[PDB]
């Protein structure tokens, strides 16, 4: 894994020692080359994981996420170029360094073979994200959003640290391979119940769960474009990755303990999709849609069936791409009109035609038009839940309908109608923004042709 | 590279980690026993040195 | 004008050198974990003539 | 200078002599104080510090050439003369910056006196700066809260330093000062109102002269008497101010004072007290812009001696 | 506590002569390299604090930082290895001396053992 | 440029020499110690 | 309440100074080369070369191997009359029931 | 333990309660500190004399020496407090809070 | 510690009156300690005011303890399930409601019900499962 | 204070601590504590203010009561055992009294009331000495007598310390009081593992000393004693405030910074002894310290507060005095996590 890690680390000295003109160019070029290197990890032996070393391993679950992060870094730099132009060279380099540290931490989290190291790196991501949000946000609420994000995540995580240390003491090892191979069943005792809660709750917080999702809207709304992109695409997926990894330890109690979170996620998906219908801010609407899709992912993980896990992996990747693209599309309008109110900018299809097509494709993926990977994941999850209970179809179908409604309502309001007369600052879309949208869309559409890559280990 | 490389490396990694887990549990047990009993090198708390005592004839016989 | 080009565009050598170094260190770690190179019960074979390791 | 030097036996008292004195020549605007101060410094063999201006710190730092107003001072005396009651707050910004400059100059003069033993002659000082502030407040140019901020800064800062031994006040009647201002012909100065000068004089005589006279003796000279610089120097030579702080001061207090004076930032620490008066409070964006501009100024990016742009060399081994 | 009262421990000795039996830390150890990296970061921070050129000024000072950190790290690593080796030595000796407390367990193959199957339905 | 001579000014050649010499001595001492310890380890453990 | 600089007008359109801005910077040369770097190293290299690399990635998932083994097993079991799939994953004899 | 040990330990307890329950003056609490020191001297002396710990008959004298050192420190602080406030009242040590 | 031994010794779900008395004693002791600390740190103006504050705090604590013990024991009896933590949860929520009544605030009552009931259920679970708040050093 | 006298007094404080950490006789340990108090009182009042005198008086009274209680405990142990050696304490009442005295010296709640007041009254340098060096001797004495300590009392004091140090800091806008409350919380963390593993207490003490030295030296460099005064520092010396933000994050315990390792190892050691509720409550309560750390960071570096015009003069000049150890202190406080296994050296 050092083939990827070491170059990512060298990205920092290059960025710091690069000329003021050339920071973005060098960062983008070398990040893209690193992403190209990451594509080698997609080749996964079916039976066994790629155990590169004692510290690091990759499987059919970690590989797609690593590729996603490496891909995301250059898109994040491209998106963040515009609003950081006025910033001084040192601050721009610090922002790029925060992004690079975040990528390094995420890669090590995904490839780490020990749960304690995974915890250290997974919590470590808070610092760069917190710094980004609270230093390069454009609103007074960036500080409160940072406090909420940090404290929600830490309150979830710390009991996880206690539980992991206890597991290390009892089983004797926190290496995932040994844990999987031995994996003695849990007993239905209050102590084991609370251990299950401690293990699950941190990832339940990271993956916005209904009742623990309040941090996500504030953080995504108040964060800069790059921070929103990472939070939606990758940081949420850390919870899913950990929950899929951690579920091995808690085999039997999961059936008994799943019902509260299963019900919360299933009803919350409807609740948040309905929330999206009446939201007045584009970023907030995108965030709530993210919440709903991650609720679908949570249901898939809790059910603990192979098809559900494959759907969860596919949905994680597809949603990361789609939500990042949606945030970037909203950010372009925000830069042009300097407001996140949906009503303020209208009829943008006439003014900016190609951005309208980008919006259409992003919304279609959001509403799971087949054969999109979004639909593949959602359909697999839906079938697994149908096996879990035939009555599940009602809520899932209602959620599908509400998702289509809110996605196309966003598209109609922002990109359709008569243009807002007074707004005169709309200017022809730059090649950079269209290139960012295309870089988002094309990999998602291409991944449909070969869907085994994003279908996870159980495939 | 061929699958045999990964197969063998996984075997080696598993052996190393399992040995470490067994050693960790053994260390925990050993420390518990030593602390409870005090019969081992660890947890040997200090006691007064017998060299300090003076055995020379005292002022009074009955000492 | 090479002296000028390299003096202000040498930063482009860091990350590829990083990739090279990473490959080297990964091969070293593969060296470390050679215990059951050909001692498995599945891939254990008799070394073909002119071979010392199955690189496993 | 350092604590180690004092431990070794570097003592201020030995270097100081009868010549070692701080002489402050004060007066109203265009009172001729500069001429007498220069003559006194020349005759008594004392270093002369010209009156602190907006750009004195620029003179003492870096190249020594004045920097742009935005980077250093953000205040204009000409603006104060033309528009005394501007909503910009230029009046109190000017007054506070001038007090800061005079505090720095007093620190530098004390450092010179305590390092080399040579006396220093100053044109006005931190102790006399309140005269202009009171006139501004009386004339309505500045608000009461600005006066309170000035009082807080002076109270925190001025106490540390030792007052001057000899105060020389050159007194010129205000109408003659008006005629002098007309004769000099500076357009902005001509706008000075008579009441403002009268309040300057009132502050001086009612408050400064009595308070200074309490500590030591003050030599008050009329304009005709001031012209005879030799007689003034003789008067100074025959002063005996046994009362006052300097005879009380010993080597320990001199060590403390020299340590304070050497560290200019410590001297100016409380000039930046976090009192958010609109006049002197600078917003975050403007502050960032101005600080970036100051950093880009030649010779200011790095610590002195490490700026390659201005010709510093051997930085790698320096 | 623990190793503090180990018999034969000379007071205020960083490395006992017994440690020399253990292999010395390799000068290319990753831990020592990280200590040198810490020294380099210390030099950079010193330059930043004193407002000197961060990466070019004071090469002698940065060299001294790196050398001091590596020099102390070598001995710190040696002592750490010695302490862990002492722990392992004592643990194995105690296991040997108390066979009853650490009994060998009968090894049953998974065929013999019965583990209940919980269906994921 | 500066009217007041820079406090650092020219390099303090005594300070630079002492720093570089101390670094060199520490490195040489470390290398000799490593060689000695390797010899001792091989000797005691054969 | 404070002396602060006027809010900067909406950042000057990069089109005004350079009509073919391409975004990515104020300086046109860096704009062109940034666009070229992005397009080349993502579209031409990562998407096309990377997509080809994924498409022809060697089948280490053993799908074809599994299919061939299944074909062999089906042929043998049908020829010998043995059931196509045995109900017991592991041979019963080796298991020792309580 | 004989009853004299009871009485001396009771004296220490009483002095501790007195010191921990201030009223107005600081001198009284310094006197309670000195009383605690006297009680400690008496206890140590009784123990060392009953047990014939010959080389420990000096410990009370060192205890007294450091008790007087503490008393001197207390008085030197009380003088400054009185100078700064005009009284030894404890209520004037109120500038520092929490 | 004798009061804690008194509360523990009575079998759960039995002798509800004695259990309530033990809980009331524990609440009274805790209230007395809190009142002492309040009187010391925040001085009372008069001896009568100090007595009033002590009485108020002590009665609130005693009422909380009495309600908790009475409700928990009665629930254990009626449900007939002695070791269920839900009985302790019900007792704790009743204690929180009593605290809200004494403070004459609904919000205090509801927050106290939630937190105190959860804490009491956790305490019962610790009894059942042998959880150690303070663990003897065993390493 | 003449610098020679100051050097002598500081050496006397350090010598008292050394006597505490070097003596096998209870009398000499108590003598070391008394010498520490005698030397420290003038040091706290090096700058003469009424606040300095008030802080010195409060400190003297609290430490004198602690010393008298410690001497009574020593005498009781002598009465019931006849031994002067620092070892297991053979009388439980003496052990309780000694624990109370040593906690009062360390400022462990419910004996914390003096720490914030004293810290606020004294200067930043005297505060650094008070909150880093003074902690050493009582912790050393507690480590030597850890076996005799009743775990319940020490753990109760530690938990109360954590809670109170977290709560009080939330309400503080004065940097020195914030540091005092954070010190209370971290000391509560250190004493929690004293019954279980002393090496963990030593490791936490070292990390805490490094972080507190870095923080106090940074504040001295910025000459800030209030949050608003620290707010201006971004205009003059941004690097200082950025490093302060990093050090604050380490103090909060966030991974991957070095502040994480002490909490990590304390939790591990407590869990090994079956302590699960106590570590969970301690870790959760640490979030409040994180909260006020983050508020300070927001004020100092993450957000740019309004400055004043006179700062333009300060831009021209440069900091005269250099604290040599500050960069290494920052690096150790923030970037030492990858080197935790080295916690067997002090072992």
């Amino acid at each position: 894994m050092l083939k990827i890690i070491i170059p990512t680390t060298m990205l920092l000295p290059m960025t710091w020692m690069s000329k003021h003109n050339m920071i973005w160019i060098n960062a983008t070029v070398h990040s893209l080359l690193i992403s190209l290197i990451s594509l080698s990890l997609l080749n996964q032996l079916g039976e066994n994981s790629l155990n590169f070393s004692l510290t690091f391993f990759s499987d059919s679950l970690s590989a797609p996420l690593l590729v996603l992060t490496t891909w995301l870094l250059p898109l994040m730099l491209m998106a963040s170029q515009s609003h950081l132009s006025k910033e001084t060279t040192t601050r721009k380099k610090l922002y790029i360094t925060m992004l690079i540290l975040l990528q390094l931490f995420l890669i090590m989290t995904f490839t780490a073979t020990e749960l304690i190291l995974f915890y250290i790196l997974f919590e470590a991501t808070l610092v760069p994200t917190l710094i980004i949000i609270t230093r390069w946000g454009n609103q007074t609420e960036r500080l409160n959003a940072g406090l909420y994000f940090l404290f929600y995540t830490l309150a979830g995580s710390l009991p996880l640290l206690v539980a992991l240390v206890y597991i290390q003491n009892t089983t004797g090892s926190l290496n995932f391979l040994i844990i999987h191979y031995w994996s003695h069943p849990l007993s239905n005792s209050w102590s084991n119940i609370f251990m299950w809660l401690a293990c699950i709750m941190a990832f339940m917080v990271k993956m916005p769960l209904y009742g623990l999702h309040l941090w996500l809207p504030k953080a995504h709304v108040e964060a800069p474009i790059a921070g929103s992109m990472v939070l939606a695409a990758v940081l949420l997926k850390l919870g899913g990755y950990g929950m899929m990894r951690i579920t091995t330890i808690l085999n039997p109690l999961t059936n008994y303990m799943a019902y509260p979170f299963l019900m919360l996620s299933m009803w919350g998906m409807i609740m948040t999709s309905s929330i999206c219908l009446r939201q007045t801010d584009l970023k907030s609407l995108i965030a709530y849609s993210s919440v709903s899709h991650m609720a679908l992912v949570i249901v898939a993980i809790m059910i603990q069936t192979p098809w559900s896990f494959m759907g969860a992996t596919a949905l994680m990747i597809a949603h990361g791409l789609t939500s990042s693209m949606l945030f970037c599309l909203a950010n372009t309008n925000y830069e042009r009109v300097h407001s996140r109110t949906m009503i303020l900018a209208r009829g943008l299809q006439t003014l900016l035609p190609l951005m309208a097509t980008w919006w259409l494709m992003a919304s279609l993926t959001n509403l799971a038009l087949p054969p999109s990977i979004n639909l593949i994941g959602e359909l697999f999850i839906i079938t697994a839940s149908f096996s879990w209970s035939n009555i599940t179809i009602i809520l899932m179908g209602m959620n599908m309908m509400i998702t289509a409604l809110y996605s196309l309502y966003m598209l109609i309001t922002t990109q359709r109608g008569k243009y807002t007369h007074h707004i005169n600052n709309i200017k022809a879309s730059f090649t950079r923004e269209n290139a960012l949208m295309a870089l988002h869309i094309l990999p998602l559409l291409l991944l449909t042709l070969n869907p085994k890559m994003i279908l996870g280990p159980l495939y | 590279d061929g699958p045999e490389k990964n197969y063998e490396k996984t075997m080696a990694i598993l052996q190393i980690e399992a040995e470490k887990a067994e050693l960790r549990l053994k260390e925990l047990e050993v420390r518990r026993l030593m602390r409870a009993r005090g019969d081992g090198p660890w947890y040997q708390y200090p006691t007064i040195d017998k060299a300090l005592i003076d055995h020379s004839p005292k002022t009074t016989p009955d000492n | 004008n090479v002296l000028q080009i390299v003096r202000d565009h040498w930063v482009h050598i860091l990350v590829p050198v990083g990739f090279v170094f990473g490959c080297y260190l990964d091969r070293r770690s593969d060296e470390k974990l050679t215990a059951f190179r050909n001692k498995s019960l599945l891939f254990k074979r008799e070394l073909r003539p002119n071979e010392e390791v199955t690189w496993k | 200078y350092g604590p180690l030097a004092f431990v070794l036996g570097e003592r201020t008292t030995r270097k100081l002599t009868e010549t070692s004195k701080v002489i402050t020549v004060d007066g109203n605007i265009c009172s001729g104080k500069g001429r007498l101060a220069r003559e006194i410094a020349e005759k008594l063999g004392l270093r002369h510090f010209p009156e602190a201006g907006i750009h004195y710190a620029d003179s003492t730092t870096g190249d020594g050439k004045p920097l742009d107003v935005q980077l250093s001072g953000n205040c204009s005396l000409e603006k104060f003369y033309d528009d005394p009651k501007s909503n910009d707050g230029n009046s109190y910004r000017l007054q506070s910056w001038l007090y800061a400059s005079r505090l720095l100059q007093y620190a530098d003069a004390l450092e010179h006196l305590l390092s080399t033993g040579q006396g220093v002659v100053l044109e006005r000082s931190i102790y006399s700066d309140f005269v202009f502030l009171e006139a501004m407040y009386r004339q309505g140019f500045i608000r009461k809260q600005c006066v309170e901020h000035y009082n807080e800064v002076k109270k925190v800062t001025a106490c540390e330093y030792l007052p001057p031994h000899v105060v020389v006040y050159v007194d010129v009647p205000v109408p003659e000062i008006q005629s002098r201002i007309q004769k000099k012909g500076n357009p902005h100065e001509m706008k000075i109102t008579a009441a403002y000068l009268q309040d300057i004089e009132n502050a001086y005589k009612k408050t400064f002269l009595p308070e200074m006279s309490e500590k030591c003796e003050v030599l008050q000279y009329s304009a005709r008497e001031a012209e005879d610089a030799e007689k003034v120097v003789e008067d100074i030579e025959y002063l005996k101010c046994d009362k006052g702080p300097w005879p009380d001061q010993d080597d320990r207090t001199f060590h403390r004072l020299r340590m304070l004076v050497q560290n200019k930032l410590e001297v100016l620490n409380y000039t930046t007290i976090p009192v958010y008066l609109p006049e002197i409070t600078i917003g975050a964006h403007q502050s960032d812009r101005v600080f970036q501009k100051f950093t880009e100024l030649p010779g200011r990016k790095y610590s002195p001696g490490y700026n390659e742009d201005v010709g510093d060399k051997w930085i790698w081994l320096k | 506590t623990m190793m503090s009262g180990r018999p034969g421990r000379v007071p205020l000795q960083f490395l006992p002569n017994e440690a020399r039996s253990l292999p010395p830390p390799k000068l290319t150890d990753p831990r020592l390299v990280y200590m040198g990296f810490l020294g380099y970061c210390s030099g950079l921070i010193d330059n930043a604090i004193r407002r000197r050129p961060v990466v070019s000024a004071g090469l002698h000072r940065q060299l001294l930082y790196v050398t001091s950190f590596v020099f102390f790290g070598y001995y710190l690593l040696k002592r750490q290895d010695y302490m862990y080796a002492l722990r392992d030595h004592d643990m194995f000796a105690y296991v040997k001396s108390h066979p009853e407390d650490f009994p060998e367990k009968d090894k049953k193959t998974y065929g013999e053992i019965l583990e209940e199957f919980h269906p994921v339905r | 440029f500066y009217i007041r001579e820079p406090p650092h000014g020219s390099p303090d050649w005594l300070k630079v020499g002492l720093t570089l010499g101390t670094s060199v001595f520490l490195w040489i001492y470390l290398i000799k110690q490593h060689k000695e310890d390797v010899l001792e380890y091989k000797r005691r453990n054969g | 309440i404070r002396l602060q600089e006027d809010p900067d007008p909406e950042d000057e359109n990069l089109y005004e100074k350079n009509p073919d801005s391409h975004g990515y910077d104020k300086d046109p040369i860096v704009d062109l080369w940034n666009m070229r770097v992005v397009f080349f190293f993502g579209f031409s290299i990562v998407l096309v070369l990377g997509s080809t690399f994924v498409a022809y990635l060697p089948d280490y998932r053993m799908q074809e191997w599994a299919r061939r083994e299944a074909e062999r097993l089906v042929k043998y079991r049908e020829a010998n009359g043995l059931p196509l799939m045995e109900s017991n994953c592991f041979d019963p004899n080796k298991i020792q029931l309580p | 333990m004989p009853l004299v040990y009871m009485n001396i330990i009771m004296a220490f307890a009483i002095a501790l309660a007195g010191l921990l329950m201030y009223r107005s003056h600081l001198m009284s609490s310094l006197l309670c500190l000195e009383g605690m020191m006297l009680s400690l001297f008496i206890m140590s002396t009784l123990i060392i004399l009953n047990t014939h710990f010959t080389l420990a008959n000096m410990m009370p004298i060192i205890l007294l020496v450091f008790a007087a050192c503490e008393a001197a420190l207390g008085l030197s602080l009380l003088v400054m407090v009185s100078n700064t406030y005009g009284t030894d009242y404890v209520q004037n040590l109120n500038l520092l809070q929490c | 510690k004798t009061l804690l031994h008194k509360y523990s010794d009575i079998p759960e779900g039995t002798e509800c009156h004695r259990k309530a008395y033990a809980s009331t004693s524990i609440g009274g002791a805790t209230g007395l300690i809190v009142s002492a600390y309040s009187i010391a740190l925040k001085p009372p103006a008069s001896f009568l005011e100090g007595v009033a504050r002590t009485g108020r705090y002590t009665f609130t604590s005693a009422a909380i303890g009495a309600i908790f013990g009475l409700t928990s024991c009665i629930s254990a009896q009626v449900r007939e399930k002695p070791d269920d933590p839900l009985n302790y949860f019900i007792g704790g929520c009743a204690g929180g409601l009593t605290l809200g009544a004494r403070t004459r605030s609904y919000g205090i009552g509801a927050a106290a019900c939630a937190y105190m009931g959860l804490t009491a259920a956790l305490v019962k679970m610790g009894q059942l499962e042998g959880w150690q708040v303070f663990a003897e050093p065993k390493v | 204070m003449n610098p020679i006298i100051y050097t002598t007094l500081i050496m006397t404080v350090m010598s008292g601590t050394m006597l505490v950490m070097i003596s096998s006789h209870w009398l000499l340990i108590w003598i070391g504590f008394e010498m520490n108090l005698l030397a420290m009182i003038p040091v706290l009042m090096k700058n003469f203010n009424p606040r300095a005198t008030e802080a010195a008086t409060k400190y003297f009274l609290t430490q004198a009561t602690a010393s008298m209680m410690l001497m009574m405990a020593i005498i009781i142990n002598l009465l019931y055992s006849g031994q002067w050696t620092i070892t297991k304490m053979f009388n439980p009442v003496a052990m309780t009294m000694m624990t109370m005295a040593l906690a009062m010296k360390l400022g462990l709640s419910p004996f914390h009331f003096w720490v914030p007041e004293v810290t606020q009254g004294i200067s930043l340098q005297a505060g650094l000495l008070l909150l880093t060096w003074q902690k050493l001797a009582p912790l050393s004495v507690l480590c030597q007598i850890s076996q005799s300590i009743n775990p319940n009392l020490m753990l109760t004091m530690a938990m109360l310390s954590i809670l109170i140090g977290g709560w009080g800091g939330l309400n503080q806008t004065q940097l020195r009081k914030i540091m005092a409350y954070s010190s209370i919380a971290h000391m509560g963390w250190m004493t929690a593992v004293l019954p279980y593993n002393t090496t963990m207490t030593i490791l936490n003490l070292l990390i805490y000393i490094t972080m507190t030295l870095a923080m106090f030296m940074l504040l001295i460099h910025s000459s800030a004693t209030t949050t608003l005064s620290l707010s201006h520092t971004w205009n003059k010396m941004p690097v200082i405030t950025s490093l302060m933000m990093v050090t604050l994050l380490s103090m909060g315990g966030l991974p991957p910074l070095s502040g994480f390792m002490p909490k990590w190892m304390i939790i591990q050691e407590m869990t090994k002894n079956e302590s699960i509720i106590m570590p969970t409550l301690m870790a959760m309560t640490a979030l409040l310290n994180l909260y006020f750390y983050m508020r300070l960071a927001y004020s100092s570096s993450l957000t740019m507060f309004p400055s004043t015009n006179n700062m333009k003069m300060k831009w021209q000049f440069e900091h005269t005095k250099q604290m040599k150890l500050l960069p290494t202190m920052i690096v150790l406080s923030t970037l030492v996590l990858p080197m935790t296994p080295a916690l067997s050296s002090l072992n």
